């Protein structure tokens, strides 16, 4: 419980994401934090693919988001092995939520210090959107954000979620942008996008891919003045 | 604090346990005193009882390890006697496998291997016991070794343990400064008259236990009242 | 701090620069000579540690290596190989004896081409066009962030870069090449070249960035003159 | 903090009897004080110095049963080189398995780390080889080293005695010297423990070659 | 003596003597120095040798117990240096009571009284001793700088001489010509320890060249017209009213800018008004502004010349842009007050040549850029105060887009370094001086164009700013109000936090 505040407030502290859920499509949007003068930005990833049909991203340590991606991988594929089908959005988060409150093998930080979001599309092929605690609750929306602001995300995405925002999926993708972009100032490539697309596996958007739906809805913006 | 209440180093570097145990083993209140001859070895200790009730035989601080070995133990009784019980049992091991009775130097190391597991490790506390083992090697004749709590062995022309070590030790440094080649009767009245001197006490041959070996008889043996006296008498006329 | 490791990447290739020092006269110095450790022949590192954490860290890694060598019949890829201590030297974070040393790695993955990476205490890693560990590594990353030009570097500038940062950096007051150890990565024919830059290479080195230095402090003299 | 206790083992090993090691060009010495509490003491019956290997032996400053303790697992962990590979084994990685044991005491919690420090010699591949391995794990190579009571004394005056080529004879002599320094005095035979590693392999200095060598001073 | 066993010149001395003499001179943590005797005899022997030992050739500063003791003379020495001397006059009273202390008779042997003669011999030694004095501050300058710059030294040595020169900062005296060149040259140098020094020094600079202004008297009672009754109330009153801002008394015009008081100061006038005030008298009486290049001496000239250099501007430019640490960098008041410094003496000589460096720093949407040019930007505005009407006109024309483009630009890594540059703007300034800043900034706080955070770290200088116009802003906080009671209905949370601490 003691564990539990400074992993809540680790996961407070690091880089923002969301997630939305549509009928056809699913989107996940993290910021890309500068990184240095001279780092590769190859390695940090802040988004993960658990299977095919799951994606995944976290916010907190980042060590300790390594372990349980590779845990949870695991676990998809042992699951598709016993039941030859695809893991359940449900389930892995329930795994994942699951292994925070077994613990380090020294049972130091209990809870691994990550609050993340599990996306993915079920097997009958009802899309699903999920959130993990370092608590170990787990529950479902039907949009979400964590890290850094998220509560003032949660405001934005609560008024503006809506069925015309889904209606159309470029205009799903859209409104994680503006979520994003309400996030972080930097208004360009500090961010990083992936969409499911229903029954095919993830594809991170382009550089030019999120530059044009930017320029949209930065025509938007412009216009509705 | 935490220091001195486990087995870990002072800021001087020290191991205060094993300093207690050194003090527990003067704490048991009883003397022994080992000496080496060209042709022997012996051990005398005091065996005073408190009680009349309480069996003189029963009680005594000398042990048989082996039959060729012979050891004498001070300090705590029970720490003692898991000693000499691990000794035997070790003595034993050795025969089952390497087919010939095992060195007084060796078993020796094998204990002080026994007790630095204790000092090293903190939830054992330092076995409070000192033995001195006496035994016959054939190329090296009589031998006397003796293994501290803390784990040093070291052989001795003679040695003593006890509470008043310190004394006998000058006493048997002041004895050995002459180069005196004891026979086996030698011996027997120089470690009588160390413990007499430093004791004060002029010994019956009731008060005292003595073992000894020999090279014409490796065996070892726990002389009997009336040799004893007859050593003691044969010094009082001397 | 006792120690200090360098790294640099080149469009062409890789290398590691460690200063080879002695703490004492005494030391041989025979056995230290190895600041560069092969993990395998696709990978090598260089610690900023003690020798005896050195040897067993690189033990560990190269262990992995040929598990996956073994397995797969393929040199091991360098995240994975990173990852892979990463992910020991975290579980020693939740044991609660971290790893205490950070660590370069250099090498050529099919994949990726020619990767540098740094391993943080904490079991966090990352990838650097170029960096340097241990003693002064503030001042050497900010001489490396003036000097270094993202996609202008070959070997021969970035090996000069290297000797100029040396000579600012570390403590040796006078570049010689037995108190410096350089190592370069490059692929010939088809195959990784891990080369240890022979004793005449350096000190050709070392008189290069020498004479260079004389012609600056020439011009910087002459410049000052005519302001006046 | 863990590391406390390796900084008391540290103190605990400088209180070490003095012990020494010098590499020569065909030889390594390892030299240490043996001082006998008492004449009742025997000095026949223990050696400071002890062979791990015929080509490999090693001397230490610190605690004693520490020691036989590590020789122990030195013995078998070059026995099992041995049985592995049908070649003895080299000076460096045994120091190398040493220092893991010594990591492996001080990291485990609910024991003390060991009170001693180790100076390795060996002779392998036609050549010399020293090495000491501390309390905290750590190994160094040297040319020339003293433990124990007045260690940096004796290393200075090491390294002004010391020259990069110099007989076996000529080490032992400097080893023996840098000893006479710390020694209380009276240094004789029994007070003294001498081994030296070459192309022979390592052995013992007997009682009476030792004689002759402190006669030469 | 001590100092000969390092002497570099010297040979055969040793490794072990050279380490003893420098355990000799960084001494015991608590005692004499050794190194930093008060003597100025003694300093002149000692820092020109500690620096000159890098090339003794009896120095492995491969040793870390070298370079450990050299790092600890260094400290030690940074830490325990006083001022020195200079300057030892008695004023006349002083001594008229220890003519009386003399005459004092009764625990007192009857010495002669002290001859005229003897008296001329004194003070003839007085003035022998402060000018030998100086003389050795010039000398040890000089040498230390020759010490730096000899082209054997290693860098450590280096940096350590210039951190000695660092102290030698006077107050009392400008510093050498050739110094001044030196560290004004090392502005633009590669190691990042060095140039932060240097900026450090070179600010102290700049504060000593810096001509006095004169200031003028006024009646607060008169300014006003107020009657200034006694037994007055703290707070707002009739007579703080020309102190107080107002949209309607901002000058707006030259006449009315020379009219207006500019007191520039907030503290002054709330609970009571002095007994004296000083309002800083009319430019003309103030010193000359736009100086010929031929008017400085030579020290304001080596400096305005190497800033004149366009290269090394721009060298400079991209040095202070680079990133020393990720996450960990902070306003850096010191670069901060190097620049005030600079453009208050030189009087907006080098805002053209910075212009470009500039509209390109604030176009760049990385961190570093915005804080180097957010810490010349305030700078920048401090210097002004003195600025004549014209000058500060053509100023806020370049500011404000330069302003515009930074907020609407400031984000997660730049929003504390911009809010500490707007709030050392507004600091210790009149209102009235700075009203450009405000009616910028406060134009649109919650724009919501560039979107939440952004609004947020708007309003979050702008607390900042007013919080530095404590209570001389009563309008301009009821217009924030106005503005923001609408919108308490319509907000997240980041924004309503900022919203209740404004
Ligand atoms: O009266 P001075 O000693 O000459 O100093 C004042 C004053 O300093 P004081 O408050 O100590 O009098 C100001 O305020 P500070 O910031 O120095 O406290 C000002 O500085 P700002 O421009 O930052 O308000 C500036 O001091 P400086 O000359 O050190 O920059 C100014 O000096 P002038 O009256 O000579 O202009």
């Amino acid at each position: 419980l003691f564990q539990v505040e400074y992993a809540q407030e680790a996961v407070k502290k690091g880089s923002t994401a969301v997630g939305v859920r549509g009928r056809d499509i699913v989107v996940l949007g993290v910021e890309k934090k500068s990184v240095a003068k001279l780092q590769d930005e190859r390695t940090v990833r802040k988004i993960c693919a658990l299977d095919d049909n799951v994606c995944m991203a976290f916010a907190g340590l980042t060590a300790d988001a390594r372990i349980v991606i590779n845990r949870a991988r695991v676990e998809c594929q042992s699951h598709r092995l016993t039941v030859e089908d695809p893991v359940t959005v449900e389930y892995i988060t329930r795994y994942i939520a699951s292994l925070k409150q077994r613990y380090t093998q020294s049972n130091g930080r209990r809870p691994f210090g990550i609050s993340a979001l599990i996306v993915g599309f079920d097997f009958d092929g009802t899309p699903r959107l999920y959130q993990t605690d370092p608590s170990g609750t787990y529950h479902a929306w039907k949009a979400n954000a964590i890290g850094r602001g998220a509560k003032s995300v949660r405001e934005f995405l609560e008024k503006n979620y809506t069925d015309e925002a889904i209606e159309t999926d470029d205009l799903t993708i859209k409104l994680v942008i503006k979520a994003l972009l309400e996030v972080v100032q930097s208004g360009g490539k500090n961010i990083e996008l992936a969409v499911m697309r229903r029954d095919q596996s993830l594809k991170i958007l382009n550089p030019e891919e999120i530059e044009k739906y930017v320029a949209e809805i930065e025509k938007e913006k412009e216009e509705n003045e | 604090g935490f220091d001195r209440h486990i087995t870990i180093f002072s800021p001087e570097g020290r191991l205060y346990q094993v300093e207690y145990a050194f003090k527990a083993i003067n704490q048991g209140g009883l003397t022994s005193v080992a000496v080496r001859g060209k042709d022997c070895a012996v051990i005398v200790t005091q065996k005073k009882v408190p009680d009349k009730l309480l069996d003189s035989s029963t009680v005594t601080h000398l042990f048989k390890i082996t039959e060729n070995i012979g050891c004498v133990m001070t300090g705590m009784t029970a720490d003692s006697r898991s000693q000499v019980q691990r000794a035997r049992y070790e003595a034993a091991n050795w025969k089952y496998k390497y087919g010939y009775e095992i060195p007084v130097d060796m078993l020796c190391k094998r204990i002080a291997d026994i007790s630095q597991v204790y000092t090293q490790n903190a939830e054992m506390r330092p076995l409070g016991c000192c033995m001195i083992l006496i035994g016959i090697d054939e190329e090296q004749g009589p031998q006397v070794y003796k293994c501290d709590p803390a784990g040093y062995y070291c052989g001795f022309k003679a040695t003593a343990a006890g509470v008043k070590q310190t004394e006998s030790t000058s006493f048997l440094e002041k004895k050995v400064k002459k180069k005196f080649d004891w026979t086996f009767e030698q011996t027997v009245e120089t470690a009588i008259t160390c413990l007499s001197t430093v004791l004060s006490i002029d010994f019956k041959p009731s008060e005292i236990e003595v073992g000894v070996v020999t090279v014409e008889n490796p065996k070892f043996r726990i002389l009997t009242e009336a040799e004893i006296d007859a050593h003691l008498v044969a010094l009082a006329e001397r | 701090h006792a120690g200090t490791c360098l790294g640099i990447l080149a469009n062409d290739g890789v290398l590691l620069a460690a200063e080879r020092r002695n703490i004492h006269k005494l030391l041989d110095e025979v056995f230290f000579s190895e600041k560069i450790y092969k993990l395998n022949e696709d990978m090598a590192c260089s610690v900023a540690g003690i020798t005896s954490d050195a040897n067993v860290l690189t033990n560990e890694l190269r262990l992995i290596a040929q598990r996956y060598l073994l397995q797969y019949q393929e040199p091991i890829p360098c995240e994975q190989l990173v990852t892979a201590l990463c992910d020991i030297k975290q579980a020693y974070t939740q044991g609660k004896r971290p790893f205490g040393v950070s660590l370069l790695y250099i090498g050529w993955d099919k994949h990726y081409g020619f990767q540098l990476y740094q391993s943080d205490p904490s079991g966090n890693y990352g990838g650097w066009k170029a960096t340097c560990i241990g003693n002064n590594s503030a001042a050497a990353v900010s001489m490396l962030k003036q000097d270094y030009k993202e996609g202008e570097m070959t070997l021969k500038s970035a090996l000069a870069l290297a000797i100029k940062v040396l000579n600012k950096t570390m403590d040796v007051s006078k570049l010689s090449a037995e108190k410096v150890e350089i190592a370069t990565l490059t692929r010939e024919n088809g195959k990784t070249v891990i080369r240890v830059l022979k004793q005449k290479e350096v000190e050709q080195l070392i008189k290069k960035h020498e004479e260079e230095e004389a012609k600056a402090e020439r011009e910087k003299k002459e410049k000052e003159q005519k302001e006046k | 903090g863990k590391l406390v206790q390796i900084e008391y083992a540290l103190a605990a090993v400088a209180g070490g009897a003095p012990s020494v090691g010098i590499k020569a060009a065909n030889g390594v010495v390892l030299a240490t004080e043996k001082k006998q509490k008492s004449i009742l003491y025997d000095e026949r019956s223990v050696h400071k110095v002890e062979p791990i290997t015929k080509h490999i032996g090693l001397v230490y400053s610190g605690m004693g049963p520490d020691y036989r303790v590590l020789v122990h697992r030195a013995r078998k962990l070059a026995q099992q080189y041995y049985l592995v590979y049908q070649e003895p084994i080299p000076t460096a990685q045994l120091v190398q398995r040493v220092a893991s044991v010594m990591q492996e005491y001080t990291q485990s919690g609910g024991v003390r780390p060991f009170g001693v420090s180790l100076l390795i010699c060996g002779w392998n591949e036609g050549r010399p080889y020293l090495f000491q391995s501390d309390p905290s794990g750590a190994y160094f190579a040297w040319k020339a080293t003293a433990m124990g009571k007045n260690y940096v004394n004796g290393k200075t005056f090491l390294e002004k005695r010391y020259n990069e080529d110099l007989e076996l004879e000529d080490a032992i002599h400097t080893a023996i010297l840098t000893l006479k320094e710390s020694f209380e005095g009276q240094m004789t035979e029994d007070n003294i423990e001498v081994g030296i590693c070459n192309e022979a392999g390592f052995r013992r200095l007997t009682p009476t070659e030792v004689k002759d060598y402190l006669a030469a001073i | 003596l001590v100092l000969e066993f390092l002497r570099p010149d010297r040979q055969g001395v040793t490794q072990q003597q050279f380490k003893g003499a420098l355990y000799c001179l960084l001494g015991n943590h608590s005692g004499v120095c050794l190194a930093n005797l008060h003597d100025w005899d003694c300093i002149v022997q000692t820092w020109p040798a500690i620096v000159s030992s890098g090339l003794s050739q009896a120095m492995s500063l491969e040793k870390p117990s070298i370079v450990r003791l050299f790092d600890d003379l260094a400290e030690k020495i940074h830490r325990q240096y006083e001022t020195i001397g200079l300057d030892f006059t008695i004023p006349k009273s002083c001594v008229e009571i220890a003519e009386l202390l003399q005459q004092s008779k009764n625990p007192s042997i009857n010495q002669i009284l002290l001859s005229p003669e003897k008296i001329k011999e004194g003070i003839k030694r007085q003035q022998e001793k402060n000018a030998d004095a100086l003389r050795n501050y010039e000398n040890l300058v000089d040498t230390l700088l020759d010490g730096v710059e000899q082209r054997n030294l290693p860098w450590k040595f280096e940096h350590i001489g210039i951190g000695l020169l660092s102290l030698l900062l006077r107050d009392d005296r400008v510093l050498p010509l050739r110094a001044i060149r030196f560290f004004v040259e090392n502005l633009n140098h590669d190691a990042i320890v060095v140039r932060k020094m240097a900026i450090s020094a070179v600010a102290g600079i700049l504060k000593q060249l810096k001509r006095t202004h004169k200031k003028l008297t006024i009646n607060p009672c008169e300014i006003s017209g107020c009657p200034k009754p006694t037994q007055i109330i703290a707070g707002d009153r009739p007579d703080n009213h020309w102190l107080h801002y107002d949209s309607k008394t901002i000058p707006r015009t030259k006449k009315e800018w020379e009219s207006s008081c500019f007191v520039e100061k907030t503290h002054w006038g709330y609970y009571t008004w002095p007994k004296n005030m000083v309002v800083y008298a009319g430019v003309e009486e103030q010193p000359k502004l736009g100086r010929s290049r031929e008017d400085m001496t030579e020290a304001e000239q080596i400096i305005f010349d190497h800033f004149s250099d366009p290269k090394f501007v721009e060298q400079l430019i991209t040095f202070l842009s680079l990133e020393d640490r990720k996450g960990k960098d902070k306003f850096n008041p010191r670069r901060f007050c190097l620049f005030k410094g600079i453009f208050r003496n030189f009087d907006d000589a080098f805002l053209p040549v910075l212009k470009p460096h500039l509209e390109h720093l604030v176009a760049d949407s990385h961190e570093s850029t915005q804080r180097c040019v957010a810490e010349i930007i305030a700078g920048l505005i401090r210097g002004s105060k003195h600025w004549t009407f014209e000058k500060v006109e053509k100023l806020w024309e370049l500011l404000c887009p330069l302003l515009r483009t930074a907020l609407s630009n400031i984000t997660v890594e730049t929003y504390n370094d911009w809010g500490a540059c707007i709030a050392t703007s507004c600091e210790s300034r009149d209102p009235r001086k700075l009203h450009w800043l405000f009616e910028l900034l406060l134009e649109s706080p919650l724009s919501g164009e560039g979107g939440s955070f952004v609004d947020a770290c708007r309003l979050y200088v702008l607390q900042g700013g007013l919080a530095q116009q404590e209570w001389r802003v009563p309008e301009l906080l009821h217009r924030l109000l106005k503005y923001l009671e609408p919108k308490l209905t319509q907000v997240y949370k980041n924004v309503r936090e900022r919203i209740g601490s404004v």
